[PDB]
RNA sequence: UUAUCCAUUUAUAGGGAUGAAUU
RNA sequence: GAGAACUUUGAAGACUGAAGUGGAGAAGGGUUUCUUGUCAACUGUGAUUGAACAAGAGUUAGCCGCUCCUAAGGGAUAGCUGAAAAGUGUUUAAAGGGGUCCCCGUCUCAAAAGGGAAACAGGUUGAUAUUCCUGUGCCAAUAGUAUUAUGAGUUAGAUGGUAACAUAUAUAUAAAUGAACUCCUUUACAUAGGCUUUACACUCGGGGUGCGUUUUCUUUGCACUUUACCUUUAUAACAAACCUUGGAAUCAAUUUACUUGGAGAAGAGGUUCGUUGAACUCAAUUCAAAAAUUUGUUUUGUAGCAAUAGUAAUUCGUAAUUAUCCGAAGUGGUAAGGACUAUCCUUGAAAAAAGGAGGGAACGGCUUUGUGCUUUGCUACUCUUAAUACUUGUAUGAGCGUACCAACAACCGCAUCAGGUCUCCAAGGUUAACAGCCUCUGGUUAAAUAGAAAAAAGUAGGUAAGGGAAGUCGGCAAAAUAGAUCCGUAACUUCGGGAAAAGGAUUGGCUCUGAGGACAUUAAUGUUAACUCAGAACUGAAACGGACAAGGGGAAUCCGACUGUUUAAUUAAAACAUAGCAUUGUGAAAAGCCACAACUGGUAUUAACACAAUGUGAUUUCUGCCCAGUGCUUUG
RNA sequence: UCUGAUGGAGGAUCGAGUUGAUACUGACGUGCAAAUCGUUCAUUUCAAUCACGUUUAGGGGCGAAAGACUAAUCGAAAAG
């Protein structure tokens, strides 16, 4: 069944390094391989490529994003500030 | 080994040749013979 | 080798000055038959036969002008 | 003594940037009259990853305007940007995320990365992944513009500099904790050979000020003067203060 | 079990020197080194080949098949068939999209 | 701004209102 | 042979034993190679041996490499410094090519494992062979004319397919124009994981060709049966890419895994690239029905080289013919390919060289007018592949390497030194296994010695009654199970572990038995390929992963969080590093740190999520008071 | 939610080889050897190992730091 209490995908770390630090790249992972939303075909299925560079899974086209986000929130209000004008 | 410089064959030929013994008919009127094994020419 | 059962694409090369070499076997099938050869500048011409009658006639059809051989 | 680690990394022997693999100095259009006095869009072709940075760079296409032919500028790409959108550089490039625009063009309040903090350096400024400057204020007879850099130092820069709207791309890349020495070794594997660090205070005294002893310490004020000499600086150089802050 | 023996004069295994051995007429088994596979040249759009051709290298390619080189048509296989019809399918999406333009201008 | 110094380039257009485009 | 434990031959007993004293290997060596002769010294005993000595001989390339390209980088040029010596290498390139004015552009070296024109088989020598010989190919190159043909296109260049797709089978499938200028592609690239294909490897039973225990049993134990480079071969399936069309929902195709889709799926039809380069009747026919030509049923061929070369058994002048060469499969050991999935604060070379394209400078002829142009008559024409023959130099194919060792005595360790020194291959049995152990091809039976005796002592082991650490600084050393299956598994914990915790049982030997896939007929019955379980017996010296191979555990304390690194030759650790934490400096070519005699340079192909300089050293919880002193730092 | 059902991550584990060198403070210590031999031991998907090429040269280099290494030479190499 559900073999992780609590760990999740960290478990290929064992027990080594600190759980704090594990459990402070637990707010992480959950988002640095998830399939984000591309804005060309609609799909949730775009994929982590490279530190700042993302890709879906139909279109084929690459976009420059977060570390291991697609967007974060410091570039959408800069955006969101840029497009009231 | 197998592959070599012409100029290294041709020492190497040259180093050969001065390892012959003096001619019968001169001695009968060398010191500078190496062996591969003992002394290396260094090159 | 080029093995090839066509009858007319065989009989052009009737008219190639250039082959020399013929090669005659005698093989049993469990028959007596053969699989003749000729030479070919720029393949291997080896013809398998259906028919003794047939390999007889196609081993005559041959003009005899130049050299004759067999490995056997 | 001897000559210490600080002291040899200025001779370039092993020290020199391991860049075999880098893909081209980032680099902003040099300027031209189409710049100068308008748009110029070119087309980012490609996304790519530059080993030794941690923000992905744009290989921008450009039709050149003297003669047939297209030009490749490699230009660090800033947060938003795709493979196939059009890139206006210029005076008169509306002002957009990603747009190459003059920097007192541009109104105040709006976040820019790739900044050029002499007209021509084709960028020099706001660089790293996840940075960027703010413009702050237009001078009232312009010619002059004052931006806020990211590290919160304030900067007055002619305004016909020339900047990218937008932030760097690949936001927030340290805040990942590096679980073990294997990715840091990794990491300043295509960068250069400053890792490991190694203490001055256990190394022998006649390579470190910091070492030798009985019990591994410093034994003198680690706080160094600006003034003092290259086998000298090693300790927190001109330090104003030691110590946590406070804010 | 039979024993092995290169020949090539390059007896490091690297990707040029992949060997396959295969039976001799003259009984024994003999080293025969192959190619390196080539790469296929590929579409500008979605990072596809292009069909109607083959890979061969470079000097092989010197003298490859022509009508397994390019399809007649206009660029000649550039771009893959799902793009090409979709470049199409813009081309004169565009040229219809501008010329209503100047014509509502007034 | 002429001495002097710095940067950029292919020293490549006088100031104001994801398809190409050379002979 | 004067002389034989260590020269040769034959017989035996053994070893190396699939990770080899085996074949090829580079570096290094340099004639140690081969034949003949030979023993003054050497070959730590002998020696007739030899890598010793002496005389001769031996290394054959258009295809194997170097040579070419570029990398880390080296040298140099212009400058600029410097007394020079030297340092640096565009720091005000007046610096080689293209096409026909312009465009482009430091030079040179650096890889015998990176990129790269093109070769295979058989045979041959005392010593060379993918180099020589036989045969069969391949690649690059090839100046001006008169003949030919083929194919095309044409009185400036085709084909269908509702589509994807594909489109010229002459000796060869060449035959669908093209400048400047430009834009791509190939070369060209990491790791991990499994799946799949194919070749090779190994193996299985009944067919063709030989040896054997058999006091006792035997269809008896075993042994010898091939096919290179050369063909998109066609295939075929599957891998993937790609169109009409159903237009799903009561979503569907599917993979080992997830992958995909209303920007097209069930479901249907349809077509290239990628493999292995005989497979499915592939190249035909005997014959039938379709029809101005196809589908099916029968005969030839180890799909085409190909057997005739090579290999093998019995006779036979000492030179030969003989006959076989078959149906199939099974395991997955090694390679390569394919389509995928995953990983990175790591994204995993370049150039020579080749190709494709956009564009449209220039495109049918003979002769004739005036000045490449209008023009008058005729219109057959032009290229692609192969050449034929006269003309320039003669119009193919440089130069270097090629023997042998590669350690076991040919290399380095002063040596013929138990040391050191860069790939592939792998049957059984046993196995999880390229482990160990034994054998099979190949190699060896040699080690600076041999006999005899066999006490002490040494050294490398083995076993010891009863006790079981009383020994000793200290359980040092050795013993103790240790594989697999089933069961069971505590404290503590960062919830991941601890854990093979601890602790049990079985496995022996045999008679058994039973159960778990692909191939077909109108719920059933036939051909043919597992190793997982189970309980009843009995048995055998109450004992069995039988050899080999293979954890000792537990309770705690100290130190270091961990993986890692270190004093080559006395210290491997608690030391170093490490992630984490914290501090400091720096907004740039008038900056921070550092190098340099100067010139100039590294960081820097960089830009505060950066660079530089420190301290501490996972996580958790904390990190108190003191600025007097010494440092550092800021104002006036 | 757990109970069962499907999979291939980790500077994960054992373990040959490789790379080393814990202990016997074994042998040897006029050695096979100016560092070897035997058993035992650590290590094997990565901060991994190896080869060639290449860069750094002596008050210099290089050093996961031992005053380590820089050709049997190192708290300043070797040669004159």
């Amino acid at each position: 069944s559900r073999r992780t209490k609590k760990v999740g995908l960290t478990g290929k770390y064992g027990t080594r390094y600190g759980s704090s630090l594990r459990k402070q790249i637990k707010k992480i992972e959950l988002m640095q391989h998830a399939k984000y939303l591309c804005t060309f075909c609609g799909k949730t299925a775009t994929k982590r490529t490279c530190v700042g560079i993302w890709k879906c899974k139909k279109c084929k086209r690459k976009v420059c994003g977060g570390a291991w986000s697609l967007t974060t929130p410091a570039a959408v209000a800069a955006k969101s500030t840029i497009i009231r004008l | 080994g197998s592959i070599k410089r012409f100029r290294l064959k041709q020492r190497l030929g040259k180093c050969r040749r001065q390892n012959r013994p003096v001619p019968h008919w001169y001695r009968l009127k060398n010191t500078k013979r190496r062996h591969w094994r003992r002394t290396k020419l260094g090159l | 080798p080029k093995q090839i059962t066509d009858i007319r694409k065989f009989l052009k090369i009737s008219r190639k000055p250039d082959t020399t070499a013929v090669i005659i076997m005698k093989k049993k099938s469990k028959t007596v038959i053969t699989k003749l050869k000729l030479r070919t500048k720029k393949y291997l011409y080896t013809m398998v036969f259906a028919d003794r009658k047939k390999a007889e006639r196609i081993e005559n059809s041959l003009l005899p002008s130049l050299k004759r051989i067999y490995y056997p | 003594g001897r000559v210490i680690r600080g002291q040899r990394k200025g001779r370039g022997s092993i020290f020199k940037s391991h860049n075999h693999h880098r893909k081209g100095a980032a680099k902003l259009r040099h300027l031209d009259y189409c710049e100068k006095k308008g748009y110029i869009k070119g087309l980012v072709k490609d996304i790519i990853h530059d080993p030794g940075r941690g923000a992905p760079l744009a290989k921008v296409i450009f039709k050149r305007t003297e003669k047939y032919g297209k030009k490749e500028e490699l230009i660090i790409a800033s947060e938003g940007m795709f493979t196939g959108q059009y890139i206006s550089c210029g005076t008169k490039a509306p002002l957009s995320v990603g747009n190459i625009l003059p920097i007192g063009k541009m109104p105040e309040g709006t976040l820019i990365c790739n900044l050029e903090h002499r007209t021509g350096n084709r960028g020099t400024l706001v660089k790293a992944s996840g940075c960027y400057a703010t413009v702050v204020g237009q001078s009232e007879d312009g010619k002059k513009t004052k931006v806020r850099l990211p590290s919160g130092a304030k900067k007055t820069i002619d305004a016909k500099a020339r900047a990218m709207v937008g932030v760097v791309g690949a936001g927030g890349r340290i805040d990942k904790p590096i679980l073990k020495a294997g990715v840091a070794h990794h990491k300043y594997r295509v960068k250069r050979n400053c890792w490991p660090k190694v203490r001055g205070v256990a190394m022998n005294p006649v390579e470190h000020p910091h070492g030798g002893g009985n019990h591994q310490h410093i034994g003198h004020p680690s706080t160094v003067s600006r003034s003092a000499p290259a086998g000298q600086k090693v300790g927190l150089i001109a330090a104003r203060r030691t110590g946590l802050l406070r804010g | 079990a039979q024993r092995v023996h290169y020949r090539r004069h390059n007896h490091y295994n690297t990707k040029s020197n992949k060997v396959r051995p295969v039976r001799t007429p003259g009984g024994k088994l003999t080293i025969h080194v192959v190619k390196k596979k080539a790469g296929k040249p590929k579409c500008a759009d979605c990072k596809t080949a292009i069909q109607g051709v083959k890979a061969l290298r470079p000097a092989d390619n010197y003298r490859a098949r022509r009508k397994n080189r390019t399809v007649a048509r206009a660029y000649g296989g550039s771009i893959c068939a799902r793009c090409i019809r979709e470049r199409i399918m813009r081309a004169f999406l565009f040229e219809e999209q501008k010329c209503v333009r100047q014509v509502l201008k007034e």
